[PDB]
RNA sequence: UCAGGGUUCGAUUCCGGAGAGGGAGCCUGAGAAACGGCUACCACAUCCAAGGAAGGCAGCAGGCGCGCAAAUUACCCACUCCCGACCCGGGGAGGUAGUGACGAAAAAUAACAAUACAGGACUCUUUCGAGGCCCUGUAAUUGGAAUGAGUCCACUUUAAAUCCUUUAACGAGGAUCCAUUGGAGGGCAAGUCUGGUCGCAGCAGCCGCGGUAAUUCCAGCUCCAAUAGCGUAUAUUAAAGUU
């Protein structure tokens, strides 16, 4: 149902849970962020048979 | 330290009665020493004694190792004392300034403007 | 093709082009200035006004929603503009009979999305952004 | 007073093909951003434009001679071009990577004392090298051909003669106030 | 901005012109129809013992107002030049500092070994397996090494000072000496992951997402782009052989 009118704003954001798991780990900047990006993609060297994988996959 | 004073493009500037060169200085593990110390060594390289020597400039390059300035050497005192911009004479004292700050001049001037005949009150008196 | 290619026909070219340029839509708005006179803006990127009162604005089909706009009168013209309010719960951070700062959508004359009759949106309530009100890194100054 | 830009942005915002080339090029030489890449490619494409004029000018025009002669000298003086070539056609055979070989950080690594290229950039900035007599802090020196036989470490550093750092002399004072009096 | 041909802008540091609240008249001088000169009218505004008198910041600062929209009632004639009867005097011209993410250039935010797993050329072995090399991240702690960011005596800078460069003494173990701004359905580089909502709330330049199994909403985690910058609105050029 919807009870207490559907014109009401703040609805979806005021009934959602608020949680976090904020970092303790410090991320890199500038030079080293590119260094890891280079090595992790190309100089590993893992790749195998034709696949769709992407650099993300939480599936 | 042990430091080197080294010439560069001398001129015998007869019209102003002085000798102007560049003060090219090398310093090994240090750089940027007092200007007073520099003119001592130049005193005992042309035997003109250090009260008619005047130097200024002296910007020091990165990492030290060199500094370069500009120096005059007058033949006599009175040729310096006459020619010389005032602040360079007062740089190692023999002259001052006063005068006195700025402003107290202009506000007095406009008050002097609005009297005639007698302005001796405003010159002393406000 | 199908047109003069003389050697002394500079006049017949440069007078023809100066006429047939006015049939273009864009050119005809820029140079008559009827744009300026008709708009509630002076050509300024933003503008400032004072709230008149909240409204609810229905959506165009297929979509059905209520979009919670405002209606505002301006400082320097006194004419009225109907302006959208962004993200959820930001309506509450706008209070009636205060000043606001408006801005166009990003289509430069035309009504955007499924909402009709709205051509403007709202960015700052009172020297404070809708972002910092929404996110919670600032608070109402009153 | 007078200011101008030294780089340009790509016309396309994204393109899988382009991004990989710019990434892998930055990986080799230890560059910080693409702004350090596009800078090089602006200068190169500028030189490629000037050359593209003179080839279309009449052979033995005085403008064509004096420009080309003094131009190619400069390309040889930095060492991106040989004098066994010495004509304008080889300007168009020049490309991006040859420049980057003459970068300071590249020459430290290639012909001197370093670990990986990522190390060598840090040595340049922390004032442990010189070029003939002169300290530098700029890894984008681009290095003239004559000055490659004068790349040396610095004469005041813990690397070679000169005073130690504050990690060593700290630990030396741990022998006197950390375990000698504390 | 741009292949060629063009298009758009030019209040604004150089040169020329016009004007000092709006109009008109005029004195002086070689030069002015001058406004840091004058007279009158008109519009304003100030003082007054009400008899009278005095004024023009589109000069530098500063205030009110107007708006989306813009700095110190600072220091100084040393430089650069100008003015005078003058080598000496004066100059808010001009120089110096303050405010300053308009904009431009430079380039830090951790580099190197130990152990630990991990990959493949290489070697031995029928293979299994083992050795070993080149490197990779990644865990675990660390270890050695380095430096300015800051703090800061001295010198230097200059009219006097600041800044910069130069140099004492302090100054890095990652928990802090903390990089953010946007995005992840397609256009367009990156999630048919988990929780909540259920055509409601919202997102969406465009095409479209939400009606209880949401790859697009609200959050978490992860990933992508650019990076000391990034987003948004508006004018305008290229894209447009859609002038």
């Amino acid at each position: 149902k919807v009870h207490g009118s559907l014109a009401r704003v703040g609805k979806v954001r005021g009934q959602t849970l608020k949680v976090a798991k904020q970092e303790k780990k410090k991320k890199r900047t500038g030079r080293a962020k590119r260094r890891m990006q280079y090595n992790r993609r190309f100089v590993n060297v893992v790749p195998t048979f034709g696949k769709k994988k992407g650099p993300n996959a939480n599936s | 330290d042990t430091v080197t004073i080294r010439t560069r493009k001398f001129m015998t500037n007869r019209l102003l009665q002085r000798k102007q060169m560049v003060i090219d200085v090398l310093h090994p593990g240090k750089a940027t020493v007092p200007k007073t110390e520099i003119q001592e060594k130049l005193a005992k390289m042309y035997k003109t004694t250090p009260d008619v020597i005047f130097v200024f400039g002296f910007r020091t390059h990165f990492g030290g190792g060199k500094t370069t300035g500009f120096g005059m050497i007058y033949d006599s005192l009175d040729y310096a004392k006459k020619n010389e911009p005032k602040h360079r004479l007062a740089r190692h004292g023999l002259y001052e300034k006063k005068k006195t700050s700025r402003k107290q001049r202009k506000e007095r001037k406009n008050r002097m403007k609005k009297v005639r005949g007698t302005a001796k009150a405003n010159v002393g008196a406000g | 093709m199908g047109k003069c290619r003389g050697l002394r026909t500079a006049r017949k070219l440069r007078s023809h082009r100066r006429d047939q340029k006015w049939h273009d839509k864009q050119y005809k708005k820029a140079h008559l200035g009827t744009a300026l006179k008709a708009n509630p803006f002076g050509g300024a990127s933003h503008a400032k006004g004072i709230v008149l009162e909240k409204v609810g604005v229905e959506a165009k089909q297929p979509n059905s929603a209520i979009r919670k706009c405002v209606r505002v009168q301006l400082i320097k013209n006194g004419k009225k503009i109907t302006a959208f309010v962004p993200n959820d719960g930001c309506l509450n951070f706008i209070e009636e009979n205060d000043e606001v700062l408006v801005a166009g959508f990003g289509r430069k004359g035309h009504a955007v999305g499924d909402i009709p009759g709205v051509r403007f949106k709202v960015v700052k309530v009172a020297n404070v952004s809708l972002l910092a009100l929404y996110k919670g890194k600032k608070e109402r100054p009153r | 007073w007078v200011c101008r830009k030294t780089y340009v942005t790509p016309r396309r915002p994204f393109e899988k093909s382009r991004l990989d080339q710019e990434l892998k090029l930055i990986g080799e030489y230890g560059l910080r951003n693409k702004r350090e890449v596009w800078r090089v490619k602006f200068t190169l494409a500028k030189i490629r434009k000037a050359a593209r004029e003179l080839l279309t000018l009449d052979e033995k025009d005085p403008r064509r001679l004096f420009e080309g002669n003094a131009l190619l000298r400069r390309l040889v003086r930095i060492g991106v071009l040989d004098e066994g070539k010495m004509k304008l056609d080889y300007i168009l055979g020049l490309k991006i990577e040859d420049f980057l070989e003459r970068r300071l950080q590249t020459q430290v690594f290639k012909l001197g004392l370093a670990k990986s290229i990522h190390h060598a950039r840090v040595l340049i900035r922390q004032r442990h090298i010189r070029v003939r007599k002169q300290v530098v802090n700029i890894p984008s020196f681009i290095v003239r051909l004559d000055s490659q036989k004068h790349i040396d470490f610095s004469l005041r550093s813990p690397y070679g003669g000169g005073r130690p750092g504050r990690v060593k002399r700290k630990n030396a004072k741990k022998g006197q106030g950390g375990a000698g009096a504390g």
